[PDB]
C-alpha cells in the first residue's frame, strides 16, 4: 500500500535573538501513513516538554503536523529536529539554521 | 457545525 | 473575498491495541477552530480558536454527539472495507473523509465537497454537482449502488448548499477579528557567500495570513523558475505562516535579481532587490 515519505522543516516562530524568548518548531509534511515520531533535540539531547498539532491533512490526502516547543536560543547551543517513519530506514536529523 | 445524518459505507 | 469551511476526519485501525484511532479538525479558511481526539481525555468536541469559545453549551453538546456519531461511522466502515478488500485482520489501515463548502466573494454558496479515501488513494466522492458519485474502483462501485439507491447524496447536497453555507457566514461575523483580517508578509533579503564567486540570495515572506502567496525570483525581469529554491509554506504556530524562496547569484550579479512578493494583505505587490 501507499506510503510517502515526510518533508521536514526545523525553524523558529520569531527571527532568532540570543536571550529572547521564542518557539522551535518541526513541520512534518507530505506523509502517509500517519504514525511519525518526531523528536526536537537541545545539543544532540531530546527535549522533554513538546507539544503538536492536531493531525491534518492535505488535497492530496497526505498528512501534516507541526511539533513545537518554547526555547530561548543562544550563541553555541545547538538544535535539531528528529523524525522516523515507515519511509525511513534509520531516523533522519535536520540541523536548525537560524537562517532557515 | 458537523453534518447530522452521516451514511455508512 | 471568498472563503471556505472544511471538516477532516482521519480513522485508523490498530489490530490488538484496542478501538481505532480517531481524529476531527474543523477549519474556516486557514484557520482551525474545533477538533476532537478518541484518544483524549475528554471525549468531547473542544475549542481551538477564541472567537469559538463564546458558543454555548447547546453547541459543544451537539457537536460531541455528531463527532461521536462520525466516529461510530468510521469504525463499522474500517471492517466494511477490510472485507471488501479481502484482508487480513493483522494490519493496520486508513480512512480518510473531508467534507464542506465553499462561498464566493458575495458569501453565496460556490461549491460543495465530500471525499472518502481508504488507505491514501481515493474511494468515493460526491461530484461537482451534488447529484452524483465518483467511484475510484471495483470496490467502491458496490458503495455508490448502494448510496443511490438510499439517496444519500440528496441528504447531503441539502447540508452542503444550505446549513454548511449558513454556519460559515456565522463563524466569519462572530470571528471577524480573526477571520476577516489579513496580515500582510513581513519581508526581508538574507545574503550568504557560498564561495568566493557565488552567494545565496534568500528572500524571506514572515507572519502572514492567509497561506495563499507567490514568491518568485526574475533576472533582468526574466523568470528564474528552474533556478529556484522554494520551500513549502510552513505554519508558524501563532496562526501566521512563513515562506522563502533562495537563488545562488554568481557575485557581483546580485543588482540583477528581483524578488517579488503576492499577497492578499499588501497594497500593491512587493520587488525587493538586493542593494
Amino acid at each position: 500500500m501507499i506510503q510517502r515519505t515526510p518533508k521536514i522543516q526545523v525553524y523558529s516562530r520569531h527571527p532568532a535573538e540570543n536571550g529572547k524568548s521564542n518557539f522551535l518548531n518541526c513541520y512534518v509534511s507530505g506523509f502517509h501513513p500517519s504514525d511519525i515520531e518526531v523528536d526536537l533535540l537541545k545539543n544532540g539531547e531530546r527535549i522533554e516538554k513538546v507539544e503538536h498539532s492536531d493531525l491534518s491533512f492535505s488535497k492530496d490526502w497526505s498528512f501534516y503536523l507541526l511539533y513545537y516547543t518554547e526555547f530561548t536560543p543562544t550563541e553555541k547551543d545547538e538544535y535539531a529536529c528528529r523524525v522516523n517513519h515507515v519511509t525511513l530506514s534509520q531516523p533522519k536529523i535536520v540541523k536548525w539554521d537560524r537562517d532557515m | 457545525s458537523l453534518y447530522n445524518t452521516v451514511a455508512t459505507l | 473575498g471568498s472563503h471556505s469551511m472544511r471538516y477532516f476526519f482521519t480513522s485508523v485501525s490498530r489490530p490488538g491495541r484496542g478501538e481505532p484511532r480517531f481524529i476531527a479538525v474543523g477549519y474556516v479558511d486557514d484557520t482551525q477552530f474545533v477538533r476532537f481526539d478518541s484518544d483524549a481525555a475528554s471525549q468531547r468536541m473542544e475549542p481551538r480558536a477564541p472567537w469559538i469559545e463564546q458558543e454555548g453549551p447547546e453547541y459543544w453538546d451537539g457537536e460531541t454527539r455528531k463527532v461521536k456519531a462520525h466516529s461510530q461511522t468510521h469504525r463499522v466502515d474500517l471492517g466494511t472495507l477490510r472485507g471488501y478488500y479481502n484482508q487480513s485482520e493483522a494490519g493496520s489501515h486508513t480512512v480518510q473523509r473531508m467534507y464542506g463548502c465553499d462561498v464566493g466573494s458575495d458569501w453565496r454558496f460556490l461549491r460543495g465537497y465530500h471525499q472518502y479515501a481508504y488507505d491514501g488513494k481515493d474511494y468515493i466522492a460526491l461530484k461537482e454537482d451534488l447529484r452524483s458519485w465518483t467511484a475510484a474502483d471495483m470496490a467502491a462501485q458496490t458503495t455508490k449502488h448502494k448510496w443511490e439507491a438510499a439517496h444519500v447524496a440528496e441528504q447531503l447536497r441539502a447540508y452542503l448548499e444550505g446549513t454548511c453555507v449558513e454556519w460559515l457566514r456565522r463563524y466569519l461575523e462572530n470571528g471577524k477579528e480573526t477571520l476577516q483580517r489579513t496580515d500582510a508578509p513581513k519581508t526581508h533579503m538574507t545574503h550568504h557567500a557560498v564561495s568566493d564567486h557565488e552567494a545565496t540570495l534568500r528572500c524571506w515572506a514572515l507572519s502572514f495570513y492567509p497561506a495563499e502567496i507567490t514568491l518568485t525570483w526574475q533576472r533582468d525581469g526574466e523568470d528564474q523558475t528552474q533556478d529556484t529554491e522554494l520551500v513549502e509554506t510552513r505554519p508558524a504556530g501563532d496562526g501566521t505562516f512563513q515562506k522563502w524562496a533562495a537563488v545562488v547569484v554568481p557575485s557581483g550579479q546580485e543588482q540583477r535579481y528581483t524578488c517579488h512578493v503576492q499577497h492578499e494583505g499588501l497594497p500593491k505587490p512587493l520587488t525587493l532587490r538586493w542593494e
